[PDB]
């Protein structure tokens, strides 16, 4: 019926508390939140469902 | 030998009832105890 919700932080899964790579990240920027968006997505449906 | 905890990181969610009714909200730190808390 259902499946783990998993929320994964992109910023961080890319690279932990480095600024530096995070500062390049902002170059791609939207694509890390429209992953947010979607596991939030994939998240909630569980509750739903 | 040390063992290496990397720091505690979490998800930051806040909860609002009615924005429109009000302007004061609480918030959910996602998988921290609440020593991390007091202590940060
Ligand atoms: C949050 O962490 C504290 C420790 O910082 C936990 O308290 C420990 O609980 C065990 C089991 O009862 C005791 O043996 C320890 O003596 C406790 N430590 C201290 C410093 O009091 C607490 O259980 C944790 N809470 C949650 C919800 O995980
Ligand atoms: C919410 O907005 C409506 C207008 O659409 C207003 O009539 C209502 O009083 C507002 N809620 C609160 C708690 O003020």
């Amino acid at each position: 019926v259902s499946m783990t919700k998993t929320s994964v932080d992109c910023t961080m899964y890319i690279c932990g508390d480095s600024t530096e790579c995070s500062n390049l990240l902002l170059q791609y920027g939207s694509f890390c939140t429209q992953l947010n968006r979607a596991l939030t997505g994939i998240a909630v449906e569980q509750d739903k469902n | 030998i040390l063992d290496i905890t990397p720091c505690s990181f979490g998800g930051v969610s806040v909860i609002t009832p009615g924005t429109n009714t009000s302007n004061q909200v609480a918030v959910l730190y996602q998988g921290v105890n609440c020593t991390e808390v007091p202590v940060a």
